[PDB]
């Protein structure tokens, strides 16, 4: 009846500072705590973290977004902490409006602070970018983690950046606010016809379905081959064992095909990259090419 | 439009990656075997993919995928059927002969080393820091199997090094050898170890290792297949 | 008809009804008694399904669609022509399922593996009998399940949470698509970490796991380790099915107004409900 969910017995050794390579060393910090809370379900280690100026930068600027928004919201709560807690979800730092179109000349309380945010929150993101590039290439590894990375930063590129430029303001971007930014997507998809009919919007549910589908099914079965060694996936690669063929096994006896231990890791990437690949592409196409896809669905064009 | 040339370009895409995800998927276990392991004359509408090699660490060599298959063991299973599709019965002992659900592959004979070249599993007592840092300690525990009775006692885990975890139980016999246990198949409680998979008496099959301080790959799935066996090839011994 | 290392897994043994009656293959596939069970619910469905489309008028799968009855059946039985044929369709799509799942165990058993696929599966099938049997009988109607139609049932999804304006404003949605987005991302980094350590710069040495904590340690401070990320996989993605079941068998039964106007049970706490400022004073 054991599932290994969760580890019985934990045992703990000598702080693991990690593989070499290329890395600057200079740049790792100190290992952090051990926390045995984390280590019933995965490592109990913290850190080391690696932080050059890359990284920095990064983490400066995403604080910096993050208090920018932060500082608005206390303004508007008029610096009231009660205020503050009460309508958290409610607060939210808006763009500029349409007349000011892409310029950066509106007023600090009604763009002006959401530009700022922004500037800062597009270097946290692509300084993370290089950064997930780098510390691959340090390692001698291959950059998949980065290639994924931008299918990702496309989604949010188009919807913050490239539609709103291509739209012709900056008003068309999204708020930074909780509930204001479900606000803005239920209204995208009422103004643009209903979403449900674009079918890059469709795409992009079967894989957010599909990942979630794909991910049960990989780690169920891996979690059920764990009894023979399953998770250590790359000697699995390198050498196939027992736990790689009854994975494999069963699936070609439920459903008639089957993966390898490498490439069932190729279709979950894939799995994941496309939902925000079609999303990104369905995003940019409404209100460009698109004006409402009830209409477009009729003709097909 | 833009949007239709866009749709209809991605549903292309799409046919391509799926079939390049499936013939990447192909590097193992194809072509595919006739029950009597000769090539079948059915191999999918798939081609095998153009071969790749991997360049493993250590001076361990390389390996290059699809290439020649073979079992390297013989498989003691026998037809019950004239015709195909049929199940295969056991010509002996199937825990013994490793087939069925006590299968193994006849992996490396060597252990698997972490990333600076050195064994990846040790017993704790030869793995330097290493102790149980919560939960319940299994050294000393009896080892209790599906038979209700008492196979042994556990006298150390081995640990993953670089990955800080334990992967087996040693358990000593009445005779004094000790066996390997793989820790996701057994039961830790407070006053005993249970083996739901093997009765008492199945414990001395356990497939010993070569070395006291390491096990290699295809000792653990020896080890592993059998244990896992144990759960349709116990049944009998089995209390409910 | 076998992969390479396959003979030596298919041994007799492993099923849980029919002794060695159906245990067998066709071409890759397992059978057992659960394989004749899907077969003969799937193909019934399939069959209704067929029918029905003839009742309705259309070949064309886009048009195809099968509708519950109407509400004024309440919980009986309805003529096929108007909800029947759902009914006896909904009836075929848990057989199949649950034979699916059952068969898996029977797999599973013969394989010597754990159970955790068929588990995992269970989930999608209680999600599903969630819209069209627990959330229908506990509103007292089948009519309040989804249509079975390729284009009808996202009709449904939107006619349904626009009954309570916003639906993003329930808050166990929202915790199930928070489980969705980070179970996409776990995925992602998950298969790009493996490839990136098997698939190293050209001429490089295979990485090892070591490299992979490493890879993760320098960029986000931690790595949860190649047992923990298949134990989270799994966690995320039964846990996004969960909140989903869960935010919909709560609505139309617990709540039924605005999910907006849930939330101001927080703005109305007594110690800041009316101190003046903010966007609620
Ligand atoms: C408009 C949208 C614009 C927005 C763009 C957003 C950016 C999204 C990019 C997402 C791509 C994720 C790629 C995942 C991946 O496997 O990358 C590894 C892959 C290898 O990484 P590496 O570290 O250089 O190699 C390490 C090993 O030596 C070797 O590593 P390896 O062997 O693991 O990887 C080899 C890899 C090599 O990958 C490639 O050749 C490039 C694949 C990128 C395809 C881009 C897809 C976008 C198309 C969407 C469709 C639009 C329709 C409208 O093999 C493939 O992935 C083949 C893909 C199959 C495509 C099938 C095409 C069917 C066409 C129909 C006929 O990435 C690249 O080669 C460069 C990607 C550049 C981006
Ligand atoms: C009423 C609203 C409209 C609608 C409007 C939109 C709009 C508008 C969009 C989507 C988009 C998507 N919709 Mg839709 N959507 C509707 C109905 C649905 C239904 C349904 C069952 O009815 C489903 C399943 C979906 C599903 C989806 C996804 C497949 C897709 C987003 C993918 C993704 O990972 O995004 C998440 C990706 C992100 C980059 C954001 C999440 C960020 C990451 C993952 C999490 C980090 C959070 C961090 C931990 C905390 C940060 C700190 C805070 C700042 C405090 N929609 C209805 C019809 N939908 C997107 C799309 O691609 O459309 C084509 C999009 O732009
Ligand atoms: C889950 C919440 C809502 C819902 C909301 C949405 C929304 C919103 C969308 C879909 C979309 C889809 N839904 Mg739906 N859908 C629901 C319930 C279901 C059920 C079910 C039996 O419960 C099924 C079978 C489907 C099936 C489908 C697919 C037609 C399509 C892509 C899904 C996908 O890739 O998933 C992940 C699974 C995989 C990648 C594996 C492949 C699964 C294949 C594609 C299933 C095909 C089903 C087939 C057409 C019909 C049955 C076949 C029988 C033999 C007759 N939905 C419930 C009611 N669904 C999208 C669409 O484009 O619709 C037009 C879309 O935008
Ligand atoms: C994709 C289309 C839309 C969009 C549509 C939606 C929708 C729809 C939803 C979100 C949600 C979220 N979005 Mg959004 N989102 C978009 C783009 C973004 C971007 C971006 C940089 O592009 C960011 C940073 C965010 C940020 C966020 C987070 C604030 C939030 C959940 C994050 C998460 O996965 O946590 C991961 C955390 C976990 C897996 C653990 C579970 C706990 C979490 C924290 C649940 C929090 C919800 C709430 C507070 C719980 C209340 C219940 C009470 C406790 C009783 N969005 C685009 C514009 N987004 C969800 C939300 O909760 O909004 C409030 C939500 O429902
Ligand atoms: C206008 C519409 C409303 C809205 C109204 C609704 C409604 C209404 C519902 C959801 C539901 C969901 N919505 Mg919402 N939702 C909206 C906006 C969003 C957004 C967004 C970005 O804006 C997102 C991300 C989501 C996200 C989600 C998910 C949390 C949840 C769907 C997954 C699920 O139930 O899986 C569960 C999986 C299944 C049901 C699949 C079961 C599969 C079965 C077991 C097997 C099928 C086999 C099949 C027949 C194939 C065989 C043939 C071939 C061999 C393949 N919604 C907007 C605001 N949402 C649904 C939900 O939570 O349902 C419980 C739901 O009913
Ligand atoms: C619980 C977490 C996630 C999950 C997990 C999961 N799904 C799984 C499994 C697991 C672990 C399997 O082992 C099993 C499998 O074999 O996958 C390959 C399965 C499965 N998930 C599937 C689909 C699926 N899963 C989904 C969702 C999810 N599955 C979750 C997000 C979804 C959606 C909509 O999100 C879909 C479409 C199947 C590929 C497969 C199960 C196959 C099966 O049951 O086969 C037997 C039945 C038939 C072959 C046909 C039945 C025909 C019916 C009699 C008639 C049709 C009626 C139907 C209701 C009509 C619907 C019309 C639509 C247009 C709405
Ligand atoms: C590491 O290990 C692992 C493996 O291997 C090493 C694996 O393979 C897999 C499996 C994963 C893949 C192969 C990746 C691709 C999978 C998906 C993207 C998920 C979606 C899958 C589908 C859409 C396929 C659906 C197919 C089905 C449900 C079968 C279709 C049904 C039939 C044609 C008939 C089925 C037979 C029946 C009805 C019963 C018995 C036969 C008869 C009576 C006749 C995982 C997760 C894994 O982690
Ligand atoms: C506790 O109090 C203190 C003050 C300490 C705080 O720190 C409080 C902090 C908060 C309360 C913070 C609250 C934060 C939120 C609620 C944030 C919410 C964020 C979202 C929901 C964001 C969603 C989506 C955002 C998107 C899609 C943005 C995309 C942006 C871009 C693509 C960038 C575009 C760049 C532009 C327009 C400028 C570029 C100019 C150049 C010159 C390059
Ligand atoms: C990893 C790739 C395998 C997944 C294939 C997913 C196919 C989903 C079909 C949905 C089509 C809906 N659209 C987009 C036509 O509305
Ligand atoms: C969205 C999932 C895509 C399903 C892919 C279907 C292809 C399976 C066919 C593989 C045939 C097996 N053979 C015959 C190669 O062994
Ligand atoms: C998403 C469409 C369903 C695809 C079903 C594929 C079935 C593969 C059977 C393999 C036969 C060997
Ligand atoms: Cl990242
Ligand atoms: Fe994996």
């Amino acid at each position: 009846e054991y599932q290994n969910i969760f580890s019985q017995v934990q045992v703990r050794g000598p702080a693991d500072l990690g593989m070499t390579e290329d890395v600057n060393l200079a740049n790792r910090s100190g290992v952090g705590p051990f926390s045995t809370l984390l280590g019933w379900f995965g490592n109990a280690q913290l850190g080391p973290i690696y932080l050059g100026s890359l990284g920095v930068l990064s983490l400066f600027s995403g604080l910096m977004w993050f208090f920018t928004i932060g500082i608005w919201f206390w303004y508007q709560a008029g610096w009231n902490p009660a205020v503050f807690l009460r309508d958290l979800f409610f607060f939210s730092l808006e763009p500029p409006a349409p007349e000011y179109g892409l310029s950066f000349a509106a007023p600090l309380k009604e763009g002006g602070l959401w530009l700022i945010a922004s500037f800062f929150m597009f270097v946290a993101v692509w300084s993370w970018w290089g950064r997930t590039y780098l510390r691959a290439q340090a390692l001698g590894m291959g950059k998949h983690t980065a290639w994924w990375f931008l299918s990702a930063i496309w989604l949010w590129m188009v919807l913050g950046f490239i539609r709103p430029i291509l739209m012709g303001s900056w008003s068309e971007a999204v708020p930074y606010g909780i509930f204001s930014h479900l606000d803005w997507t239920n209204n995208f998809s009422l103004v643009h016809g209903n979403l449900f009919y674009n079918p890059f919007h469709g795409l992009s549910i079967a894989f957010l379905y599909g990942s979630a589908l794909l991910f049960a099914m990989h780690g169920a079965t891996i979690l059920a081959v764990s009894r023979f060694g399953g998770e250590r996936e790359l000697e699995q690669i390198a050498d196939r064992g027992t736990a790689a063929e009854r994975a494999a096994l069963f699936w070609r006896w439920t459903m008639g095909f089957n993966a390898t231990m490498e490439g069932i890791h190729r279709w979950a990437i894939w799995m994941a990259v496309l939902v925000t690949l079609t999303g990104g592409i369905g995003i940019l196409l409404s209100g460009t090419v698109v004006d409402n896809w009830y209409v477009w669905g009729q003709n097909h064009g | 439009d833009l949007a239709s040339l866009a749709i209809y370009s991605f549903w292309i895409f799409l046919a391509g990656l799926i079939y390049y995800l499936q013939t990447e998927n192909m590097r193992e276990g194809y072509p595919l075997e006739n029950e009597d392991g000769t090539p079948a004359a059915n191999q999918g509408p798939f081609p095998l993919p153009k071969p790749k090699t991997f360049i493993l660490p250590h001076g361990r060599g390389t390996l290059t995928v699809p290439g020649p298959e073979s079992e390297d063991r013989p498989i003691a299973l026998a037809r019950t059927a004239v015709s195909e599709g049929f199940p295969h019965a056991p010509t002996g002992d199937p825990m013994k002969d490793g087939v069925g659900p006590a299968s193994w592959v006849a992996r490396r004979d060597l252990p698997e080393l972490d990333g600076h070249g050195h064994n990846k599993i040790k017993p704790m007592k030869a793995a330097a820091g290493f102790h149980v840092s919560a939960g319940k300690n299994p050294i000393g525990l009896p080892v209790r199997g599906c038979d209700l009775e008492i196979a042994g006692k556990v006298v150390d885990i081995w640990v993953d090094i670089p990955e800080q975890m334990a992967r087996f139980l040693e358990v000593e016999l009445k005779d004094g050898s000790t066996r390997l246990l793989p820790m996701q198949m057994v039961k830790v409680q407070s006053n005993r170890v249970h083996v739901n998979a093997l009765s008492s008496d199945l414990f001395a099959g356990i497939p010993t290792i070569k070395s006291p301080t390491e096990v290699t790959l295809l000792e653990e799935d020896k080890i592993c297949g059998y244990v896992a066996g144990g759960l349709m090839y116990a049944a009998p011994k089995r209390k409910s | 008809a076998l992969l390479s290392f396959e003979r030596k897994y298919r041994v007799p043994g492993g099923t849980l009804v029919g002794g060695n009656l159906f245990d067998f293959w066709v071409g890759p596939f397992y059978v057992g008694f659960f394989g004749v069970a899907t077969f003969f619910f799937a193909a019934l469905g399939i069959i209704l399904i067929a029918w029905s489309a003839v009742l309705q008028g259309t070949w064309n799968p886009q048009l195809i669609s099968v509708y519950p009855p109407a509400l004024e059946y309440g919980l009986g039985g309805a003529p096929l022509a108007k909800g029947g044929l759902w009914q006896i369709i909904t009836i075929c799509a848990t057989g199949a399922f649950v034979s699916w799942a059952l068969r898996e165990v029977e797999i599973c058993r013969k394989l010597g593996i754990g159970y955790h696929i068929p588990f995992a599966f269970a989930f999608a099938i209680l999600a599903y009998l969630t819209l069209v049997l627990f959330r229908p009988v506990m509103m007292g109607a089948w009519g309040y399940a989804f249509p079975y139609g390729i284009w009808t049932h996202l009709d449904w999804v939107s006619n349904t949470g626009y009954t309570y304006g916003n639906f993003h404003y329930n808050p166990a949605h929202m915790i199930a698509i928070s489980f969705f987005f980070t179970n996409a991302l776990a995925l992602a980094l998950h298969g790009a970490l493996v490839l990136s350590a098997a698939n190293p710069e050209k001429g490089k040495e295979m990485r090892t796991p070591d490299h992979e904590d490493t890879f993760f340690r320098d960029l986000v401070g931690y790595s949860i380790g190649t047992l923990g990320i298949h134990r989270l996989g799994l966690l995320l993605s039964l846990s996004a099915v969960f909140f989903s079941a869960l935010c919909m068998i709560i609505t139309g039964t617990i709540w039924f107004d605005q999910w907006v106007d849930w939330w101001q049970w927080w703005v109305k706490l007594p110690w800041w409900a009316n101190i003046p400022g903010g966007i609620n004073g």
